[PDB]
């Protein structure tokens, strides 16, 4: 059985003030929270790395 | 806060909709656990 | 015999994916011999043609060039021109011909809208764009597969309730001019489907959220005076997100073509939703 | 949980249409996923007629089981073994999604 | 409908997002060894 | 053989096929009545011509003004211009009341009155005492899309029950046995290009008329009569097809229409010279006068070059006198379809109109229990087993020679109940079947086939064409003999043409052009039906007005002209007459005898 498509609305629409007025409110939450998280998560990693270690130095 | 997060999820990714509400509800209570843990624990 | 073909379709989905963004737009002349001096006085059509039905065919755009000045000025009339005059096996639902059946709804030049009443760029330079409603399985050409909207409005139950009985059943039941304007603008409602598939929720969540020109009949249905379900119907378009998904976006009443509001109609069972919720807890007690 | 097997089926096929899924697009489908459609509708057909003492329960199984496999009807063509699989679903069952 | 102590409530939420988020961000308690090459110096 | 196409075969007790108003309230109802029953429509319900309906419904409630059923069924008989049966129209004018009432029920939105009544207005046509109480206002309309409003509520109350519909299946043809009995109906899915074979007991037969056999024609371009055409194609007689109501005003060009409740409100016509002519045509009614003489007043005054706009080829509908809140409240949705196909905006400018097709008072011939009969080789009338005709599509003869205006929603909604009540009466639940007929599809399919891999000489749009063409020249507002001989010669050529028709298309799936192919075949049958009728009537009469004999002649054609397309490869007509019924159903109300006025 051949599955059917369709062609997705946003790719054929023109772009409208609704839509732009609606997700830049969405995105700006979305921006805050992800840089949030991120910092937490950027702390953590540095904080994770290790000690400078000597030259050629093994073990 | 923690509704809003998972309506995302829900909401954009397909193949988080296979959890279940049971499921969902057994994330929030561990989120709950975990972050009164959290806050007690980085007082001691 | 058959044997596992994850790595082998994984590569074709790559490959055909990064070859449609290349050759994305894919068009194909309909009659190829024609002098560049005539395309300057005919207008340019890009019209969706795919017949699932026949499997050699894929989707494609097709361009047909045709005189503006020999049909009147709709997207309905220049479809059936193409129809009728160059190409009759192009497939697209049609009745009412006057915009009230609503059978007519399609993608006309990046708007959703019924196509009989919705004119086209008279410019013959800039190319007119026909395609079928965009989140709907495409069953051939510009016809979609509409039947989840028949089926989601079905769920409200539209018909009216009423748990009271007639005092005389030789009279009318009683409804005063107000209350009757309280549906005015509302019960217009021809079920294009136009403004639901230009709804982002209804995009991503087509089934567990109903469309707002469903929730606009389930509306239409609560605030009729002479129904009594008004609570039960108000609970039942409550659960999960049967409403709860609507974002407010507001493109379902910029997009309707016949200037109905769904989107305030949205707001209105949102904030009678919450009322009820409310008061389920204040007042039994 | 059969209605979430239902619910499995048809988010499989959902995945596979998902305008997304760019890596894992297939035009046809495959076997496996046929015999799960067609076994599973054998059992919702067993189970509504089970239910043929309660019409409530009928009604509200047909409602809520019944409504995604209307869409995977709609999800596919009618050709291949299609009239086969769905030979149990076009008796009463599609005739009500529509 | 009345809610008992509501402003407590609200206040407490308040404070346990802020100190979560403090903690989980250390966002008072930053790292200056960045800064250190674009210091001066003293004795 | 034609067994490679899928056959599928269901059984119901009851099947319904059409989806306007008609059939989905036979359908329902016969669910009400206990009935497994099934409905068939080409179309999702809520898309068919009845949606497009606007004046209101017509019925005798006492809220404007006093009003009695019998002064409506005096009214509905004068407009019928005595040829319509007095039966039927008793009953349809005694159930009118309740039949609204039902609607409301239902809850249809209907304009109400301060009160908190239904509200009604003046149509044309209407008055009270038998004619002598002055304009009646007994249409009550939910404000200018009174169709639409009822179509949905009728699809909803339909929901509400379990009526297995056919969506967007289309009927080919009808299976009838050697006893002439219809055993059921074949139909293809449109999505796939199944065939179906639908046994059932009785079928109602309610699928529109066949406006769209002329040019400009206001019938959505799905009104291709094929309601009509299955019974010819079946054999069964079609009664009174050259009457063809022609609505006064509709838009210029582009065929949409002027809802008649305007000219009601207070709207006014008028010719070049500015000024109201009606008067002349009409002294008494003026511009509320039957939809026939108002569009023959509209043709004389075009044809006397009074014509109001640019090459003199229309007239004025006004309606700016009317105040702005009075067109918003009651006239809304044709204001905006002005604004539209016209760009005249109707506050402050004047619609051009012109008559155009817009009903067909034909169809399969019924008793008044919406039962098919047929001629009897004796010249006898009997029932056709299982069959059961209803809505536009049925010629119950309760529109006789000229449809009074907002009868037809009446006339739907009363008959589908009618005809459920009849199949409760005769019908059981638990009747087992008798196996259908041997070759129960060999001809439907043959006829499929046929059409759809044809590779003829003329494509289906310059047939149609010529057809629409000779039909707008020679069966307008006015007919003469010579020019209804042209026309019956050009249709007979066309017909011999619509044999070697060329199809581009030859899948299944949604194949548009092989249904508009088979709906061309089906105006062409009522065409020719239509045309020959027309030509044998020698008089005028309601809607069939000739220059030739303008006297109506009560002595001689006051009897239903029924016409035949037997052995329909030859494609010839044959006509025989069947006597009108001046016996009402009771005693109630005295049939109104022939009068010589009709305005
Ligand atoms: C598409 C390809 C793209 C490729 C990209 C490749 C990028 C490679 C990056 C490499 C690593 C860079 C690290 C920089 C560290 C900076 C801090 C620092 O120096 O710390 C010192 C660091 C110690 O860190 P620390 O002090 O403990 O804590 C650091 C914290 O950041 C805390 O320090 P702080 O407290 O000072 O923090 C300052 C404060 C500052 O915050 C603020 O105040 C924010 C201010 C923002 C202002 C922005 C203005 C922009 C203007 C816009 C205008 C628009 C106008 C439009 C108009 C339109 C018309 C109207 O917070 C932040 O900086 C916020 C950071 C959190 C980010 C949140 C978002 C995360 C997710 C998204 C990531 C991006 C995705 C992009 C996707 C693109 C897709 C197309 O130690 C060092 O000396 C290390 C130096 C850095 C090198 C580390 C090397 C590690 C190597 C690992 C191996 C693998 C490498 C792989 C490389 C791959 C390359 C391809
Ligand atoms: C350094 C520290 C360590 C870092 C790594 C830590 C990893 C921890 C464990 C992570 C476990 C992840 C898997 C479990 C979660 C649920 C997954 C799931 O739904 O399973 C089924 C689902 C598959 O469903 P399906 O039915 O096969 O798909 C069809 C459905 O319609 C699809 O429907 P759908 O809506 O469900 O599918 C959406 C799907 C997404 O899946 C997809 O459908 C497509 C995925 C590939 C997209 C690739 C990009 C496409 C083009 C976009 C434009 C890019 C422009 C770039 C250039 C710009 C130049 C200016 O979304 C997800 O996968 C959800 C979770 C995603 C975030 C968590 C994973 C982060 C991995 C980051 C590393 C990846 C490897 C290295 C890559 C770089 C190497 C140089 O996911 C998978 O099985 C795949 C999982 C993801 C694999 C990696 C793909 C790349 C992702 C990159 C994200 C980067 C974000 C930015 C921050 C990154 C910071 C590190
Ligand atoms: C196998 C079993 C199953 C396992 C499943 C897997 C997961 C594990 C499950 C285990 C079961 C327990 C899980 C933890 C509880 C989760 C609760 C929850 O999710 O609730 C959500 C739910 C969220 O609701 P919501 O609507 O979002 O509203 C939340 C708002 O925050 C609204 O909050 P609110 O407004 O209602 O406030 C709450 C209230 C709650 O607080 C209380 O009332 C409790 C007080 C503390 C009691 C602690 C008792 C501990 C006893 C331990 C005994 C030993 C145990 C040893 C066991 C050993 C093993 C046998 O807060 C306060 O009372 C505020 C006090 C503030 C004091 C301020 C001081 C002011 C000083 C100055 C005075 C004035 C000076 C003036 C000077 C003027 C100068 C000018 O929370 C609540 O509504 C309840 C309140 C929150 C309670 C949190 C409790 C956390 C406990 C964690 C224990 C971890 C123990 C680990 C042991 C490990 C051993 C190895
Ligand atoms: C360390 C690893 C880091 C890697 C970084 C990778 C970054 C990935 C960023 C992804 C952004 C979001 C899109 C993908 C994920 C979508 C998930 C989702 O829910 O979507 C589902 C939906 C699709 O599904 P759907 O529309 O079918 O919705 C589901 C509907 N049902 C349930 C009915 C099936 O949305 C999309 O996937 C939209 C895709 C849009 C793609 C846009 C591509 C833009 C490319 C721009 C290139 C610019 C190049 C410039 C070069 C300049 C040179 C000079
Ligand atoms: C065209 C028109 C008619 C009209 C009107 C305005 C316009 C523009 N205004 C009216 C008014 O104000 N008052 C009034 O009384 N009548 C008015 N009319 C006329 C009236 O509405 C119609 O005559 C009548 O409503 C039509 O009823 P009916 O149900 O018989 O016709 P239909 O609604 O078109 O129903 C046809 C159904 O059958 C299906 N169909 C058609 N062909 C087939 C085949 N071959 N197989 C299966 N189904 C078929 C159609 O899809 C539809 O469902
Ligand atoms: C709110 O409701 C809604 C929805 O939800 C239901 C919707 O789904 C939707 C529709 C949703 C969709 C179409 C979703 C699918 C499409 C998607 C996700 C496409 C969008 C993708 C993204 C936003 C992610 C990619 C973008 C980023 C990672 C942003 C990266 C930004 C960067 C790097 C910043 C670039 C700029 C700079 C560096 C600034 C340079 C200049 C300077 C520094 C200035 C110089 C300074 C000095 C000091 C000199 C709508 C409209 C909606 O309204
Ligand atoms: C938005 C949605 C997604 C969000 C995701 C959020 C994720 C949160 C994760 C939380 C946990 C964080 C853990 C951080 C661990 C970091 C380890 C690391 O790589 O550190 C860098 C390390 C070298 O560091 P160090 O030794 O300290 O040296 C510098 C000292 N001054 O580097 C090394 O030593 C290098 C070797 C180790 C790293 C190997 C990585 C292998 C990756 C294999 C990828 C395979 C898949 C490829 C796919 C594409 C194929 C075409
Ligand atoms: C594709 C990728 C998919 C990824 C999916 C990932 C899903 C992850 C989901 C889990 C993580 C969610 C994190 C949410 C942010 C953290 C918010 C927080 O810290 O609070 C958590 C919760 C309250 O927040 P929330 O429930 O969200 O909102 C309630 C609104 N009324 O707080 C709680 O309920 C915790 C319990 C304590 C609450 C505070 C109690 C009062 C505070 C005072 C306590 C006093 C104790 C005694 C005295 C001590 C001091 C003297
Ligand atoms: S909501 Fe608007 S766009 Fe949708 S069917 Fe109703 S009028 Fe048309
Ligand atoms: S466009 Fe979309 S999500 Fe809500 S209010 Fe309007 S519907
Ligand atoms: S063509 Fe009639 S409403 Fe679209
Ligand atoms: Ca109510
Ligand atoms: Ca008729």
């Amino acid at each position: 059985m051949r599955t059917k498509l369709y062609n997705a609305a946003y790719f054929l629409l023109n772009n409208n003030e609704s839509f732009g007025h609606s997700f830049g409110i969405r995105l700006k939450i979305v921006g805050l929270n992800t840089w949030i998280v991120g910092y937490a998560v950027s702390r953590y990693y540095f904080s994770s790395l290790r000690v400078k270690a000597a030259q050629d130095e093994r073990f | 806060m923690f509704k809003e997060l998972i309506h995302i999820f829900r909401t954009y990714y397909i193949t988080f909709r296979y959890l279940k509400k049971s499921n969902i509800n057994f994330l929030k209570n561990l989120s709950y656990t975990l972050i009164a843990y959290y806050l007690i624990i980085n007082f001691q | 015999a058959e044997s596992n073909d994850a790595t082998s379709i994984c590569l074709e989905s790559i490959s055909g994916t990064i070859k449609g963004l290349q050759k994305a737009n894919y068009v194909v002349e309909h009659n190829p011999n024609l002098t560049s001096e005539e395309k300057k006085h005919l207008k340019q059509f890009l019209v969706y043609r795919y017949n699932p039905a026949d499997p050699h065919d894929q989707p494609k755009y097709v361009s047909y060039w045709c005189d503006i000045k020999k049909f009147p000025p709709m997207f309905l009339d220049a479809i059936l021109y193409i129809k009728n005059e160059l190409d009759p096996t192009l497939s697209i639902r049609r009745s009412c011909r006057e915009g009230i059946c609503g059978s007519c709804a399609v993608n006309c030049d990046g708007l959703h809208t019924l196509a009989c009443i919705s004119g086209f760029n008279r410019d013959l330079s800039k190319p007119t764009i026909i395609t079928p409603l965009g989140h709907m399985f495409i069953l051939k050409d510009l016809v979609v597969d509409m039947t989840n909207f028949y089926a989601q409005y079905k769920m409200i139950e539209p018909y009216l309730k009423r748990k009271t009985p007639k005092p005389d059943a030789n009279k009318e039941y009683p409804q005063s001019p107000e209350q009757r304007a309280l549906l005015d603008g509302l019960y217009e409602c021809v079920l294009c489907a136009a403004c639901s598939t230009s709804c982002p929720s209804y995009w991503w969540h087509p089934d567990r959220y109903l469309g707002p020109a469903i929730l606009q009949q389930a509306y239409r249905w609560i605030v009729d005076s002479r129904d009594e379900y008004t609570q039960e119907r108000i609970e039942r378009i409550a659960e999960d997100v049967r409403l709860d998904d609507c974002q407010q976006i507001g493109m379902c009443s910029f997009t309707c073509p016949k200037g109905l509001n769904p989107q305030l109609s949205l707001k209105n069972l949102m904030d009678m939703v919450k009322d009820f919720r409310q008061k389920r807890i204040e007042q039994e007690v | 949980e059969f209605y979430w097997e239902l619910k499995t089926i048809y988010l499989e096929l959902s995945r596979g249409v998902a305008t997304s899924n760019f890596h894992n697009k297939r035009e046809v489908t495959h076997s496996i996923i046929e015999s799960d459609i067609k076994n599973s509708i054998h059992k919702y057909i067993q189970l509504i007629d089970d239910l043929k003492d309660y019409p409530e329960w009928q009604h509200k199984v047909r409602e809520e089981i019944g409504y995604y496999a209307h869409m995977i009807y709609t999800s596919v063509n009618h050709d291949g073994n299609f009239p086969e699989i769905f030979k149990e679903f076009n008796k009463v069952d599609s005739l009500y999604y529509f | 409908l009345p809610i008992r102590n509501i402003q407590f409530a609200r206040y407490h939420y308040l404070a346990a997002v802020t100190v979560f988020t403090y903690f989980a961000t250390r966002c008072c308690l930053l790292d200056y060894k960045k800064y250190y090459p674009l210091a001066s110096v003293k004795k | 053989l034609t067994d490679k196409y899928t056959v599928i075969d269901h059984t119901y007790d009851a099947i319904v096929v059409g989806a306007g108003g008609a059939g989905l309230r036979a359908a329902f109802g016969l669910v009400e009545e206990g009935f497994k029953t099934a409905c068939i429509t080409k179309l999702f319900p809520t898309r068919s011509h009845t949606v497009a309906a606007q004046g209101g419904i017509n019925a005798a409630l006492g809220n404007m003004t006093e009003d009695d059923w019998k002064w409506h069924f005096y009214d509905t008989v004068k407009g019928s211009d005595w040829l319509g049966d007095q039966d039927a129209i008793q009953y349809m004018t005694r159930e009118a009341p309740a039949a609204v009432l039902e609607l409301e029920s239902y809850g249809l939105p209907f304009s109400r009155t301060p009160e908190g009544k239904i509200y009604q207005r003046a149509f044309g046509g209407q008055s009270l005492k038998f004619g002598k109480g002055g304009q009646a206002r007994r249409t009550a309309c939910a404000a200018d899309r009174t169709g639409h409003a009822m179509l949905h509520t009728l699809f909803g109350r339909s929901l509400a029950y379990n009526c297995n519909f056919f969506i967007e299946y289309f009927v080919i043809d009808l299976i009838m046995d050697e006893e002439g009995a219809c055993r059921g109906v074949i139909c293809m899915s449109m999505a796939d290009g199944s065939i179906h074979r639908i046994r059932a007991h009785y079928t109602v037969l309610a699928a529109g008329g066949y406006g769209r056999s002329y040019l400009s024609c206001t019938a959505a371009h799905t009104c291709t009569g094929d309601g009509m055409a299955l019974a010819t194609r079946a054999g069964l007689p079609l009664e009174d097809p050259e009457f063809v109501q022609f609505h006064p005003t509709g838009i210029y060009g582009s065929g949409c229409l002027m809802t008649e409740g305007c000219r009601g409100e207070g709207g006014i016509l008028v010719n070049s010279n500015g000024e109201a002519f009606m008067e002349k045509y009409a002294p008494t009614a003026k511009d509320l006068a039957s939809r026939d003489v108002v569009s023959r007043a509209m043709t004389i005054e075009i044809l006397e070059g009074r014509g109001v706009g640019p090459k003199k080829d229309h007239i004025f509908l006004q309606l700016h006198h009317l105040s702005p809140e009075t067109l918003h409240q009651r006239l809304p949705g044709i204001s905006e379809t002005a604004r539209i196909f016209a760009g005249v905006d109707v506050t402050k400018e004047p619609a051009p109109v012109v008559p155009t097709v817009h009903y067909n008072m034909g169809g399969v011939p019924t008793n008044w229990k919406t039962e098919v009969i047929t001629q009897d080789k004796n010249g006898k009338d009997k029932i056709v087993p299982g069959l059961l005709a209803a809505g536009e599509n049925a010629c119950a003869s309760v529109h006789g020679a000229n449809r009074l205006g907002a009868n037809s929603l009446l006339d739907i909604v009363v008959f589908g109940r009618a005809a459920a009540k009849l199949v409760k009466e005769k019908l059981k639940p638990g009747t087992p079947h008798k196996d259908l007929p041997k070759n129960a599809g060999e001809q439907a399919l043959a006829r499929l086939d046929k059409y759809r891999f044809a590779n003829g000489e003329y494509t289906t749009h310059h047939v149609r064409t010529a057809m629409q063409e000779t039909m707008q020249r020679h069966a307008a507002v006015f007919r003469i003999e010579k020019l209804m001989a042209e026309g019956v010669q050009k249709l007979d050529h066309i017909y011999e043409q619509s044999k070697s028709l060329k199809t581009f298309d030859r899948g299944l799936v949604w194949n548009t052009d092989l249904i508009e192919t088979l709906e061309l075949e089906n105006l062409l049958l009522c065409s020719k039906q239509t045309l020959l009728a027309g030509l044998l009537r020698k008089e005028s009469r309601g809607a069939h007005a000739r220059d030739d004999f303008k006297e109506r002649d009560d002595k001689n054609w006051m009897k239903h002209s029924l016409t035949w397309i037997k052995d329909v490869n030859t494609g010839k007509t044959e006509v025989t007459y069947r006597d009108v019924i001046n016996h009402t159903l009771d005693s109630e109300v005295t049939p109104v005898p022939p009068a010589k006025r009709s305005y």
